[PDB]
């Protein structure tokens, strides 16, 4: 059905040049903004650069911005990252995402990722948190007056490092298909909250609260959850 | 009755070029609406809608279309207004009703969403239910423009750009204009 397929990673020396690309199908192309979402090994997820769905608004990251440029071919379906003066910092997997079944300005739909190896101001989350299974646990996530207490365009992300991350939350308090009513969020001002109930070992994962703000899309530094088996 | 196919339908049309749908052969239970969306504003006009269960009418029209909420006042009988007078009329002896909701989930773009439009230059206002698709250029000037624009001669569509980060007021609105109209043809549609 609705697929995204990313691909053009490889081995590349540092300032050299690399080209990503993002397969579509299943759904129309050209109705949705595309974004590139990428997680480097160690680190949390990090928000790389979004395109619109005409291709005229073009957004980036300011720790990306000059070095890369985004674009798309909306009559090929094919979303497009071309990264230059690569650094070692953006050894990553990159992932692309569109918010297909949710609204534009989120990622619910993801990729599997390509590998892309070269040769903070992050939201606040705690970074450990631990719970027995049945057992209930409440992760926070405190952003500033131009993020989380600027709109309610929030959201919460289930993720394991080598695999796309899951949407879990959208709307500071709305489950996607499939998540459980185990998983719920809330906000207030400045800071977001995700409550997971009825702890099952699955559950453990890493956990990101994530913003849009018009601009640019920021992600928490992420909580590690860990269910200590019984 | 397709009331479902009008209301829930994937993409509603721009507010200049707005969609008719003629309903018939059905009973017209409103349950639907009832159970959906929390409205932005339920007008009706010269219809108690409290008695639009036993209604007996031959034909019902659903004019379905999108604005920004500023102009969803404009969708009333007696308003004025680029909307009200360039893009849809109501007409002083309106029968029906205006159903209008919050899109900003379904309608709003990333970098707005430019292809939403509305007319902002018309030489006459609208006649009550009319509509007018044409693109030719406008004469602000005395200049006559032979289909260019530029100094003073204007492009007559504009597009709305419904952004996420805008507010409520210029935010897009899916409206619905249902029309009661009472012919001396049998019922087509009943409750």
């Amino acid at each position: 059905e609705v697929r995204l397929l990313e691909s053009g990673g490889g081995l590349v020396q540092p300032g050299g040049s690399l080209r990503l690309s993002c397969a579509a199908s299943g759904f129309t192309f050209n109705d949705y903004a595309m974004s590139w979402v990428r997680q480097a090994p160690g680190e949390g997820l990090e928000w790389v650069s979004t395109i619109s769905y005409s291709g005229g608004s073009t957004y980036y990251a300011d720790s990306v911005k000059g070095r890369f440029t985004i674009s798309r071919d909306n009559s090929k379906n094919m979303l497009y990252l071309q990264m230059n003066s690569l650094r070692a910092e953006d050894t990553a997997l990159y992932y692309c995402a569109n918010g297909v079944a949710t609204a534009d300005w989120y990622f619910d739909l993801w990729g599997r990722g390509t590998l892309v190896t070269v040769s903070q101001s992050a939201l606040t989350q705690p970074r450990s948190v631990s719970g027995s299974p049945g057992q209930s646990v409440t992760i926070s996530c405190t952003g500033t007056s131009s993020d989380v207490g600027g709109y309610n365009y929030v959201s919460w992300f289930q993720h394991h490092p080598g695999k796309a991350p899951k949407l879990m939350i959208y709307d500071v308090t709305d489950r996607p298909s499939g998540v459980p009513d185990r998983f719920s969020g809330s906000k207030s001002g400045n800071t977001a909250s995700l409550t997971i109930s009825g702890l099952q070992a699955e559950d453990a994962a890493d956990y990101y609260c994530c913003s849009y703000a018009g601009t640019y899309t920021v992600f928490g530094g992420g909580t590690k959850l860990t269910v200590l088996a019984a | 009755c397709p009331f479902d196919e009008v209301f829930n339908a994937t993409r509603f049309a721009s507010v200049y070029a707005w969609n008719r749908k003629r309903i018939s052969n059905c009973v017209a239970d409103y349950s639907v609406l009832y159970n959906f969306a929390p409205f932005f504003a339920f007008k009706c006009y010269g219809v108690s809608p409290t008695k639009l269960n036993d209604l007996c009418f031959t034909n019902v029209y659903a004019d379905s279309f999108v604005i920004r909420g500023n102009e969803v006042s404009q969708i009333a009988p007696g308003q004025t207004g680029n909307i009200a007078d360039y893009n849809y009329k109501l007409p002083d002896d309106f029968t029906g009703c205006v159903i209008a909701w919050n899109s900003n989930k379904l309608d709003s773009k990333v970098g707005g969403n430019y292809n939403y439009r509305y007319r902002l230059f018309r030489k006459s206002n609208l006649k009550p239910f009319e509509r007018d698709i044409s693109t030719e250029i406008y004469q602000a000037g005395n200049k006559p423009c032979n289909g260019v624009a530029g100094v003073n001669c204007y492009f007559p569509l504009q597009s709305y750009g419904f952004r996420p980060t805008y507010g409520v007021g210029h935010q897009p609105y899916r409206v619905v204009v249902l029309s009661f109209e009472l012919l001396h043809a049998p019922a087509t549609v009943c409750g």
